[PDB]
Order: C-alpha cells, then sequence, then structure tokens
C-alpha cells in the first residue's frame, strides 16, 4: 500500500 | 448444611417446574448449593450446581448446569445427536497484595435457545452472545499490564462468524515530571482469530506515545497534546476474502499517523437572585479542536473497530471508532457549553450540557461504507444535548438527546422522571427513542430489512413500587412499544414479609423470540411462588428492591 | 451580573490532603489523583505525619450493565451502564461527610461486532470513572459549605 514516495512523518492527507 | 424450603413456578415453556434447593456448607469463605429443578414440560430434572468461594486471589462464583434428556428440543431437533443441554458460568474478580488483578468472566451453553427457555439468573433471553473473558494484571502507581483473552459466542443464527483476541496484552506507562509536560505510552499486541476457518487472522501490534502540556487557572483551563500512533498488521488466511472482493487485504500493513487535539475550558459565575436568594449559577463554554490526517485503512480488515455513540460527553472524544482497526481521519472543533444552578449549600440542583461538532474536512477511515441518509460531508452535523434536574429529594428527572444532519432526524433520545419516597416508595416513568434511519446506518443491513429491527425503538416504561401495612410490598413494571403498539414487557409482584419468613409472588409476561413462520413476536408467560425463611440476619427489608430487578427491564434509580 | 470565576474550584483548605483507598493502583484511583492535581492539589501519602490535613477515601465502586430497550423479538437493543462511586472526605477536627458520584451511559449492541462492541465497553468504563472522579471534585466545595455552618 502507501505511495511511491512518502513520509513517516509527515503530517499531511496521503502521506505527503 | 441441609435442605432449604422448595419453591415452584408455572410457566408456558416448562409447564410446572419444581426447585428443590439443598445447601452445602463445606467450609468458612466457600459454600456450594444442588438444586434438582424438575420441569414437567421437558419431563426431566436439570441438576443445578452453585459453588461460591473467597480466597487471596478473589471472589468467585461458578455455576453449572445439566439436563441429561429434553423433550421439546428432541422434538425440535429430531436429527441431532443428543437431547442434552447445559450452562456453565464462572465470574471471579480480585486484587492481591494491591498490584496483581484476576478478572474472569465465562459462560458458555449448549445450544443458541438455551436462555429463551430456562431461567436467567447469569444470563437472559436479551442476551445476543455469551462472553468468555480471562485477564490477568499488574498495576502499579505509574505502570500496568494486562494480558487478557476475549472470546464471545453468538446465539442468533444469521452469521455464527465471530473474532477473538487470543490474547491480547495491553500495556500503559506514565511520567508527569518530565518538565513542565506530561508524559505517557501504551503499547499492545493482539491476535485476532476467527471461528471460521476461510476468515482471515491478524497480528496487531500497536504502539502510541502521547505528550501533553495543561495549564489551569481559577476560571480557564487548557491542554495541548500531541500523540503518534504506529500499528503493524500481519494477516494471513486471506486468499478467500481477497477471491471475491475487489479490495485486496495486504498480509504486512504499517499505519503511522500523527495527532494534535487542544481542549480548552471556561468558567463563569453569577448570583441568580432573581430566581432564589442565594442560588448561584455557572455557565462553563468548552471547546476542542482536533486534527488528525487521513490514511487510507482500506487494506486492513476491520477486526474490532465500531461505530461509537456520540452524546454530548462523546462528542469531545478524540476517536470516532473504538479498537485500532479504523482511525478516521479529523480536521474538527467540537463547541459545547454546560449550565449548572447551584442552591445556597452548594450542592447541585440543575445542569443542562449542549454541544456540537464542526468538520472542517471529512472523515475519511478509508474504507467507508455506512449509508447516511444525504450526502452532508462538511459543517455543524452532529449536535447532542442533556439535563438532569433535582426538583427535589424525592423527584428526580434526566434526559438526553443526540441529532445527526446526516440521518435528517433525531439519532436517539432518552428521559425518565422518578419519584422515590423511600426505598419500598417509588414512581418512575421512562423514554426511549432510537429512530430507524439510525438503526440502518449503524448496524447490519439485515438489521434494516429485518421487521423486528426495522422499525427502531420507541419504548415506554413505568415502574412503581408501594408497601401496606409495613408487611406487605406491591411492585409492578409495564414497557410497551409505540411503534407495533405492543406490549414489550410486564411484570407484577407481592411480598408479605414476617418475624422469621417471607413469601413472594411474582408474575412476568416477556417478549422471548421471534416466530419467522407467522411472522409474529413470542411472548413468555410466568408465575413463580417463593417461600424464605428469615431470622437468620439483619435484613428486615420489604423486598421490594430485588422484586423491581426481576424482570428483563431491570429497574436503576434515576434519583 | 456574569464574572469569571474568582475562587478555586477545591476549596483553600483542601489544597493539601491525603488520598486513601483501598485498591490504590485501581483505575478510579488514578483517576481521582489525576484530577486532584489538575487543580493544584498536592496528595501526601496516607502515613503522613502532617495532622489537620482533609483526608478523601474511595469507597466501594460499583458497575452495571442493564438492559434499557428490546426489539421486536425480545433481544436487547441499548445497554445501560451505571456506575456508582462511595467516597468520604474527613476534616480532623470537625468529622467525616460521605458523598457520592453517579455515571450514566449507553451504547447500542451488536453481536455480528461483538468483539468490537466489548471493545467500545472498556472505552466507556475508562470515560466513566474520570468523570465520576469529576463529580467528586464538585462536591469539594459543598463540604466546606457543610462545615462552615456547623
Ligand atoms: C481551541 C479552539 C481553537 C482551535 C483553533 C482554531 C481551529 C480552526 C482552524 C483550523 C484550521 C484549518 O482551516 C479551517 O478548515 C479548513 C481547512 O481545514 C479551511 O477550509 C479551506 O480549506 C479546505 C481544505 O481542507 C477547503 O476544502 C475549503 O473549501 C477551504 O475553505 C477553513 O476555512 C478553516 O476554517
Ligand atoms: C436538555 C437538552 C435536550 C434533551 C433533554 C431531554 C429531552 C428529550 C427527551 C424526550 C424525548 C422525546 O422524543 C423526541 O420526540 C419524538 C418521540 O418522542 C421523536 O419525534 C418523531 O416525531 C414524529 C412522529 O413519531 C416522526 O415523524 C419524527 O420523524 C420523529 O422525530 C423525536 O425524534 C424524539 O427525539
Ligand atoms: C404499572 C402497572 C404494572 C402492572 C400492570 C401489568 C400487569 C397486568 C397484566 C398485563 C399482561 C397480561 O396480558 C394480557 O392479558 C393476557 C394474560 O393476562 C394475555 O393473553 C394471554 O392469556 C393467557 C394467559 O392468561 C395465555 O395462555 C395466552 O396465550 C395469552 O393470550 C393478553 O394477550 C394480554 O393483553
Ligand atoms: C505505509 C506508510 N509508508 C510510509 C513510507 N509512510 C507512511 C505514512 N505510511
Amino acid at each position: 500500500a502507501c505511495r511511491a514516495k512518502c513520509d513517516w512523518f509527515s503530517w499531511l492527507d496521503d502521506c505527503a | 448444611s441441609g435442605f432449604l424450603i422448595p419453591n415452584a413456578k408455572y410457566t408456558t415453556t416448562n409447564y410446572f417446574e419444581f426447585y428443590l434447593p439443598y445447601y452445602w456448607n463445606i467450609a468458612p469463605n466457600m459454600d456450594a448449593t444442588i438444586t434438582p429443578h424438575y420441569m414437567h414440560r421437558r419431563g426431566n430434572i436439570m441438576w443445578e450446581n452453585e459453588f461460591r468461594y473467597l480466597s487471596q486471589a478473589g471472589a468467585g462464583l461458578m455455576e453449572l448446569d445439566y439436563l441429561p434428556s429434553d423433550k421439546v428440543y428432541e422434538d425440535e431437533h429430531p436429527n441431532d445427536d443428543s437431547s442434552r443441554r447445559w450452562l456453565f458460568y464462572w465470574n471471579h474478580s480480585g486484587v492481591m497484595d494491591q498490584v496483581w488483578r484476576f478478572n474472569v468472566d465465562y459462560t458458555k451453553v449448549s445450544d443458541p435457545s438455551y436462555f429463551n427457555d430456562f431461567d436467567n439468573k447469569y444470563g437472559s433471553s436479551t442476551d445476543g452472545y455469551a462472553t468468555q473473558k480471562f485477564s490477568v494484571g499488574y498495576a502499579v502507581q505509574n505502570f500496568n499490564a494486562t494480558v487478557s483473552t476475549k472470546q464471545f459466542q453468538v446465539f442468533s443464527e444469521q452469521n455464527t462468524s465471530s473474532y477473538s483476541a487470543e490474547p491480547q496484552l495491553d500495556v500503559n506507562y506514565y511520567q508527569n515530571d518530565v518538565g513542565p509536560f506530561d508524559t505517557r505510552i501504551y503499547g499492545q499486541a493482539v491476535h485476532f482469530v476467527n471461528t471460521r476457518d476461510d476468515m482471515p487472522e491478524a497480528t496487531r501490534v500497536h504502539l502510541e506515545p502521547t505528550i501533553n502540556l495543561p495549564l489551569s487557572n481559577n476560571w480557564g483551563s487548557i491542554n495541548t497534546e500531541a500523540k503518534f500512533l504506529a500499528t503493524h498488521y500481519q494477516q494471513t488466511n486471506l486468499d478467500w476474502y481477497n477471491s471475491r472482493n475487489t479490495t485486496k487485504l495486504d498480509e504486512s500493513v504499517n499505519r503511522v499517523m500523527p495527532q494534535f487535539k487542544v481542549d480548552g475550558k471556561m468558567v463563569f459565575e453569577r448570583d441568580m437572585e432573581m430566581l432564589a436568594p442565594g442560588y448561584t449559577q455557572t455557565l462553563e463554554p468548552r471547546a476542542q479542536y482536533l486534527y488528525v490526517p487521513y490514511r487510507d485503512q482500506s487494506d486492513i480488515y476491520n477486526y474490532d473497530s465500531s461505530l461509537l455513540q456520540s452524546d454530548y460527553s462523546g462528542l469531545f472524544r478524540d476517536r470516532t471508532y473504538g479498537g485500532l482497526d479504523r482511525i478516521a481521519s479529523a480536521n474538527q472543533v467540537t463547541t459545547g457549553v454546560t449550565s449548572r444552578i447551584y442552591d445556597d449549600a452548594a450542592v447541585e440542583r440543575f445542569n443542562i450540557s449542549v454541544g456540537q461538532i464542526y468538520y472542517f474536512t471529512e472523515s475519511r477511515t478509508g474504507d467507508d461504507n455506512i449509508t447516511w441518509e444525504n450526502d452532508d460531508k462538511t459543517g455543524s452535523l452532529v449536535w447532542a444535548g442533556d439535563t438532569y434536574w433535582r426538583i427535589s429529594e424525592r423527584w428526580g428527572l434526566r434526559g438526553g438527546i443526540q441529532y445527526d444532519t446526516r440521518l435528517d432526524n433525531v439519532a436517539t433520545s432518552n428521559s425518565s422522571i422518578e419519584y422515590r419516597r423511600d426505598e419500598d416508595r417509588l414512581v418512575q416513568l421512562n423514554y426511549h427513542y432510537a429512530s430507524p434511519e439510525y438503526i440502518q446506518a449503524t448496524l447490519p443491513k439485515y438489521y434494516s430489512t429485518a421487521e423486528q429491527y426495522k422499525n427502531g425503538i420507541s419504548q415506554v416504561g413505568a415502574v412503581a413500587s408501594r408497601p401496606i401495612a409495613d408487611r406487605w410490598s406491591i411492585v409492578g413494571a409495564y414497557y410497551y412499544d409505540t411503534n407495533a403498539n405492543k406490549q414489550a414487557d410486564s411484570m407484577l409482584g407481592v411480598q408479605y414479609s414476617s418475624c422469621c419468613y417471607a413469601i413472594r409472588v411474582g408474575y412476568e409476561r416477556k417478549l422471548n423470540g421471534w416466530d419467522n413462520d407467522k411472522q409474529h413476536a413470542v411472548y413468555d408467560n410466568a408465575i413463580g411462588f417463593n417461600i424464605e425463611l428469615r431470622g437468620l440476619s439483619s435484613n428486615y427489608g420489604l423486598g421490594t428492591q430485588e422484586m423491581l430487578r426481576s424482570n428483563i427491564l431491570p429497574y436503576q434509580n434515576t434519583l | 451580573g456574569w464574572h469569571l470565576r474568582d475562587t478555586t474550584q477545591v476549596p483553600s483548605t483542601m489544597k493539601v490532603m491525603i488520598l486513601d483507598s483501598g485498591d490504590p493502583n485501581g483505575p478510579l484511583s488514578r483517576a481521582v489523583r489525576n484530577q486532584l492535581r489538575l487543580n493544584g492539589v498536592e496528595l501526601l501519602d496516607k502515613e503522613t505525619t502532617r495532622k489537620d490535613v482533609p483526608s478523601l477515601r474511595l469507597g466501594k465502586v460499583s458497575i452495571a450493565k442493564d438492559t434499557a430497550s428490546v426489539f421486536r423479538n425480545g433481544q436487547t437493543a441499548e445497554y445501560q451502564m451505571i456506575m456508582t462511586v462511595n467516597a468520604t472526605v474527613l476534616i480532623p477536627g470537625r468529622d467525616i461527610y460521605p458523598i457520592s458520584a453517579k455515571v450514566f451511559r449507553s451504547f447500542f449492541d451488536n453481536p455480528q461486532m461483538a468483539l468490537a462492541k466489548d471493545n467500545e465497553q472498556d472505552m466507556i468504563v475508562k470515560e466513566m470513572y474520570d468523570r465520576a472522579a469529576e463529580q467528586l471534585i464538585r462536591k469539594l466545595p459543598s463540604i466546606r459549605a457543610a462545615d462552615i455552618r456547623s
């Protein structure tokens, strides 16, 4: 799942 | 010891039932009771055994009921291997050394139709399932670790599939001296197993460190809190589910998400001299902002996450679902106000609270399947209110209402007014309402499609109890369903109390089941006679209180 | 004629007190201690040599879970949970004053997600204790009003 690029500590919607 | 005095009753399900209890004082802090219960319709003796014990681990009660053969059950199930019925119950609770905590709540029955046919002491015909929980915990002032197992036996023959945690370990740690902040950490390790062999099985590991800064004054308070939620899912036996559903479950799933919540309260006071000299009124506004980012949880099966009721107290809750499988995103502000009225002695006599939730963005869990009555997503969607008024030392009134914009109707409501001169002299009226839209939204589809479920709830209940001549007690109860215009529960009871004995005669007509063939409810009428020997204790009550608890809708004191 | 609350929630005499219970590590004792620390109250051990300090003993805690409403087939629909807590606040010179708290909650039943409902029930219990704690704090001033009169 998730996306190709994601941040674990994001605070944004799609782990941006 | 010796034989107890027998009791009897007549029911529409077992005809004439005779009890012949026998006490057995085995030792101090533990005793037993053996009861042959002869039922004439089934033509056999149910052997009931009760074992009460006290120990260093705590206090416990066990019950084992066995009917070797049954006639009605044999007729209803001709191809069954045997007609024997049985019940096992174990309720234990204890704390040893102030740190060890042992809890056991175990119930098991041979068949789902057990409680509709026999007496309801540790179970009831209103129960939909039997719970089997064990829990051992170690708790100290800043720490607690609990390992528990939960299993459920579902009685309804619609879908017997259920999930159980085997085992679940919860750990909580606190520390309140980290500078100005207060910190805590929560951890959990759970194993989800389904009764069916084709349903998915899971292993979940969850960590949640939270840090909050509180600040307080004589007139206001504000608490900020930042938390992180890390969850790891290992899912197996998911071939069958993936074979039929477009949404595919994943074996290994990682869900990491932050949460920011800021709460604030204010208190205002005034001397309400217009209404009463010396009476005080407090107006307390309260606000909260909650932000949790979206996370696509569509590839995680829902094991123990369910929608939560939103009363006034629940408006400020930080979670939309129980458990940890579903964690809805949130960008919302909850606003409420509570008015309290205290008398001259600083005793609270009145309170009324009203609150609402404003959603800036839609709350998405990734897997949204709830069927609302409209497509409202942002704005003031949830409203709640409650009130409690102590009119005098004998009169009391409580009320609550929950309105949801998405349902386009009042979601739920309840009310009650009670007069109570003493334990024996009391009257009470209560009303419960749950709209059909709420039933359709927060319950399975066959609930919406079923005739016994789709009407919602609209129930009016009256309870009365009065003594006569200081030796007679009369108790009555009547719960009536306004939607179907049919009675749901009815109870009468008369007890004569003397110096050395008490004689009780009770009667109850209650809803007991559903007739799928003719499509009407089933009613069970019972009338029991029970005499007990007094004089061995200081209890001189008239028996009104435990008479009021006999029916399937027991009396509760609303003050 | 409104104005901000110019007096603290807990009375000035009960700023430093002793929290005594038979289950000091239980959830109710933890909730009461957290609520007292929220209001800037200093809690001492039960063996504290300081005299003339009010002592709050937490009594028995009762939790009942009954059926409030039923469906057309007799199955339960709403479960009503009742929490009853008792405590005694002793001013060592004056007297012992008893106080109590009652918390009402309700939740719908669903056998098909029964385990989840159980978790919800646990959450409800974790709420209720906190509410009960606030109720106990809200009877702290009245006990003071019961002491000046005598
Ligand atoms: C303790 C009480 C005080 C708490 C602090 C105040 C909380 C309120 C501010 C929250 C900030 C988010 O901003 C608040 O919500 C959304 C964004 O989420 C903004 O809304 C804007 O962006 C959203 C994107 O989500 C668009 O869909 C919307 O059309 C646009 O108006 C609102 O105009 C603003 O009111
Ligand atoms: C202090 C804040 C307010 C809460 C205090 C307590 C007051 C509420 C308790 C009494 C409940 C009265 O209940 C309220 O009225 C009736 C049932 O009576 C329902 O009202 C119903 O009216 C008609 C006829 O049945 C339907 O077409 C309608 O859709 C439905 O709403 C409400 O949905 C319910 O909310
Ligand atoms: C606050 C006041 C509380 C006290 C009032 C409630 C107690 C009074 C009894 C009410 C219930 C009695 O139920 C009412 O009468 C009889 C039983 O008597 C029911 O009828 C029943 O009769 C006999 C039992 O005698 C059954 O074999 C039969 O199958 C059934 O139809 C009616 O369908 C119902 O209308
Ligand atoms: C599943 C996942 N993966 C990454 C890299 N980040 C997030 C937030 N979630």
